[PDB]
Parts: C-alpha cells; sequence; structure tokens
C-alpha cells in the first residue's frame, strides 16, 4: 500500500532554517502532485504549499509565501520543505500528503507528520502563584514559563487527591510552557485547613511549595 | 473563512450532519472534500469532489453542496466515527487551498452537561512580578468541545491569549483552560475583563475587574 513517512524536525531557535523530509513508498511518486500541511497544537489544519509531479510549478499560501520552499527529488522518492526565518507561529506538526492522480484537489494519503517547535529557550523552572479561592469554592496554583515539558504536581504531598485536575501546559509565544492545577473544598473550611501545592520540575531540578491563602483583598 | 460548527453530537447509531460555509471565491465554484482525523493518527480522505467516497468508505458517509456551503451527512454513528473532521476546498481568489474551522463529532456515551467556568483574577504576587496572568477555569462538560475568547471591557481581542484543548478527567468529563497574559498596567487601565466559554449554543461570559 501507499507509504509516506515525514522526517527531520524538532527544536530550533527562531530565524535559522530547517528542512523537513517526506518519502513515498507505495506507488509511482514520479507522477504524483505533492502536498504540505501543518497543524499547530489544537488549532485546525492549515494548508501550506503544493508542487507538481516534476517540481516545476508550485503554489504557497501567503501565510509563508517566501519564507518557505518546497522542492522534491524524484530520483530518491523524497519530498522536501525548506523553512527559513522560522517565525514562532510556525510551531506545529507537518503533514506530508499525496494528492490524487486526476484530482490534485484531493489529498488521498497523508502520513503521521513530524513535529516542529519554534522556541529559543533552554532549561528554566516554574513561577508558581496563588489562585486565591472564591456551592463550595475552588482554588489552585498557577505554574508558568518553563521550557522542558515534563512537570508534575500534587497537593499536601498526596492528601486526598480528589477534587483536583492539573491541565496540560501550553507553548506561549516566548516558547515557554505554562500550566495550572485546581482544587475544590468545603468553602466552609476556609481558615482551618492548609492548602499548598507540591510542584516539581526535574529539567530545572526544582520543587516548590506555594501555600495558597484566601484573598482578604480588593 | 470556511466555517463548520465546533460541535456536533448524537446517539450510538443515529444520524448527524456537519456544515461547511465559505463564499463564491471558494466552495461555490470549486470541488469540496472532507477529512476525518482521529485524535493522534493522520487524516483520512472521507468524501471528495462533493459526494465521492474512496472504495474504503461506507455509504453512510455522504455529502452535498447547496450554494456556497457544503454539508457532510452521517447515519448510524459508531464509536468508530467519533473523531474530528475538516471540510476543505480550493479558493480561486487567494490561489491557495483552504481548510475548515473543524468539527468534533462526539458520539454520546454519557449525558450532556454544561461547562463550569471559574475565572481567577491576577495573583497579588505576580502583579508585582510586573506581569498579569488571568486564568479561566473550565470544567465538567460531556461533549468535550467549547469555544474560548476574551473581552477587555466592551471590546474583545485575542492579542495575548492561549487556550488548551479539552481533555477527559477522572469523572469522565472533559476540562480545559484559557489564559490571558497582560501587562500589569493593561490590567490597570481597562475597567473590565471577561472570559467567554461558548458551548452547545449557550455561552457563559464570566467577568472580573481590577478592584
Amino acid at each position: 500500500g501507499v507509504q509516506l513517512v515525514e522526517s527531520g524536525g524538532g527544536v530550533v531557535q527562531p530565524g535559522r532554517s530547517l528542512r523537513l523530509s517526506c518519502a513515498a513508498s507505495g506507488f509511482t511518486f514520479s507522477t504524483y502532485a505533492m502536498h504540505w500541511v501543518r497543524q499547530a497544537p489544537g488549532k485546525g489544519l492549515e494548508w501550506v504549499a503544493i508542487i507538481s509531479y516534476d517540481g516545476s510549478k508550485k503554489y504557497y499560501a501567503d501565510s509563508v509565501k517566501g519564507r518557505f520552499t518546497i522542492s522534491r527529488d524524484n530520483s530518491k522518492n523524497t519530498l522536501y520543505l525548506q523553512m527559513n526565518s522560522l517565525r514562532a507561529e510556525d510551531t506545529a506538526v507537518y503533514y506530508c500528503a499525496r494528492a490524487s492522480i486526476a484530482a490534485a484537489r484531493v489529498l488521498d494519503y497523508w502520513g503521521r507528520g513530524t513535529m516542529v517547535t519554534v522556541s529559543s529557550a533552554s532549561t528554566k523552572g516554574p513561577s508558581v502563584f496563588p489562585l486565591a479561592p472564591s456551592g463550595t469554592a475552588a482554588l489552585g496554583c498557577l505554574v508558568k514559563d518553563y521550557f522542558p515539558e515534563p512537570v508534575t504536581v500534587s497537593w499536601n504531598s498526596g492528601a486526598l487527591t480528589s477534587g483536583v485536575h492539573t491541565f496540560p501546559a501550553v507553548l506561549q509565544s516566548s516558547g515557554l510552557y505554562s500550566l495550572s492545577s485546581v482544587v475544590t473544598v468545603p468553602s466552609s473550611s476556609l481558615g482551618t485547613q492548609t492548602y499548598i501545592c507540591n510542584v516539581n520540575h526535574k529539567p530545572s531540578n526544582t520543587k516548590v511549595d506555594k501555600k495558597v491563602e484566601p484573598k482578604s483583598c480588593d | 473563512v470556511l466555517t463548520q460548527p465546533p460541535s456536533v453530537s448524537a446517539a450510538p447509531g443515529q444520524k448527524v450532519t456537519i456544515s461547511c460555509s465559505g463564499s463564491t471565491s471558494n466552495i461555490g465554484n470549486n470541488y469540496v472534500s472532507w477529512y476525518q482525523q482521529h485524535p493522534g493518527k493522520a487524516p483520512k480522505l472521507m468524501i471528495y469532489d462533493v459526494s465521492k467516497r474512496p472504495s474504503g468508505v461506507p455509504d453512510r458517509f455522504s455529502g452535498s453542496k447547496s450554494g456556497n456551503s457544503a454539508s457532510l451527512d452521517i447515519s448510524g454513528l459508531q464509536s468508530e466515527d467519533e473523531a474530528d473532521y475538516y471540510c476543505a476546498a480550493w479558493d480561486d481568489s487567494l490561489s491557495e487551498f483552504l481548510f475548515g474551522t473543524g468539527t468534533k463529532l462526539t458520539v454520546l456515551g454519557q449525558p450532556k452537561a454544561a461547562p463550569s467556568v471559574t475565572l481567577f483574577p491576577p495573583s497579588s504576587e505576580e502583579l508585582q512580578a510586573n506581569k498579569a496572568t488571568l486564568v479561566c477555569l473550565i470544567s465538567d462538560f460531556y461533549p468535550g468541545a467549547v469555544t474560548v475568547a476574551w473581552k477587555a471591557d466592551s471590546s474583545p481581542v485575542k492579542a495575548g491569549v492561549e487556550t488548551t484543548t479539552p481533555s477527559k478527567q477522572s469523572n469522565n468529563k472533559y476540562a480545559a483552560s484559557s489564559y490571558l497574559s497582560l501587562t500589569p498596567e493593561q490590567w490597570k487601565s481597562h475597567k473590565s475583563y471577561s472570559c467567554q466559554v461558548t458551548h452547545e449554543g449557550s455561552t457563559v461570559e464570566k467577568t472580573v475587574a481590577p478592584t
């Protein structure tokens, strides 16, 4: 059957370039229109460019028109995408797809893309903050601006983990990952129970213990 | 352009239909296709050239075109079905392909439920850290699909926003978070900030101010 396996992506400080690589193995590549599609985390799919079977004409989306370049190399059934001046928004997953034979407007077989990550950062830590509480209120901790992905949380070293859920982080523009955790308790137990978050960020070799309190403010 | 709703949902064997609308510059003249992208795998050509299926696609997956909008119908839903879709077409004016806003077809396994917003205002600390981070907590909704966007006072804006994707939680429901990072002074000036969690037609706009 058809086969398309992207390759050549990862982490890259903004600006300098990087080239992706797709390889067909399931037909007569030499005669198939090629497609580049990307998908940021969450955001839908965004069409990028297209190249003919012989690599003559090609159409790019203003969304890049000029920042990128889509060359191919039929001798070694390999599809390429040159990315110069890597803007941050370009972080996403790059899908390589083959358009139909007599219907270039039809991407019949795609392959699990390959992840791109435009971020100029190198190991850093957490920046914990207190989400002052206010049927029965909820409160939490706001971890923010860390680079190395892995980061775990807990509250009071494991005392009844119920009523808690720690969201997934998010690659802000500064290419910095942030995430929060939240808890729910008897709004009747304010000023009687001590709530603190046992944060942890290995890549930074750090543990943090912010003790959240009720906002007697405003 | 090209809007499909963020949602649809139905029972473990019923019908459903997702829409697609753009303009005469696209869909109205150019052939439309539809793609099914499950969570982490790649997409799969479902319907092409308006109503066409690749031998490999059931007959229940159908699709029409009325004016400048196309629609993908589906009957006898199966857990299998539950995945995200996209209606795409070629736009004659921008000379470049176009994709859809996407739709998540969730096949009802549990009773619907409304999202539980809980907008947290900047922490006293961080503010000092010359920064303003607004947290909009969203939770406990069955059809894991919502829409998030903020509003500084009257007017809205996206300049400085970042929303996660839903994600199932212990209690079987989904739950995601938004973020509105600011400048402590931007926090000062604008006399009001609100988080909007539209979901299933019914929205929820929670607001909080400086004081």
